[PDB]
């Protein structure tokens, strides 16, 4: 997710030596991992039950 | 006289950051004179005998 920046003030004179100043984006990351692992278990007699 | 001249040019550049336009011009030249040719000064005051 990238967020939105802060304004600066307008200012020619210190423009001068700041024409080329980097400023980062602000980016923001999140992680999602796996989480369940499950089984059910059942048995059927089958004879037992016929 | 024996002037020459051998540059004249103009250049602009632009800051982005302070919105300005900065032009420089430049100028070059030869400037001389030749004693092959007859040159005389009328010279009032205390003058050399040679």
């Amino acid at each position: 997710y990238t967020d939105i920046t802060k304004e600066k003030q307008y200012d020619a004179e210190e423009a001068e030596q700041k024409v080329f100043e980097r400023e980062m984006p602000n980016v923001k990351t999140l992680f999602h991992e796996r989480n369940r692992q499950g089984f059910y278990h059942q048995t059927i007699q089958d004879d037992s039950l016929k | 006289f024996m002037v020459y001249d051998n540059l004249h040019k103009m250049e602009t550049v632009r800051n982005p950051r302070g919105l300005y336009w900065n032009y420089y011009y430049h100028v070059w030249q030869t400037l001389s004179v030749s004693r092959f040719a007859n040159a005389v000064a009328f010279v009032s005051g205390d003058v050399p005998a040679v």
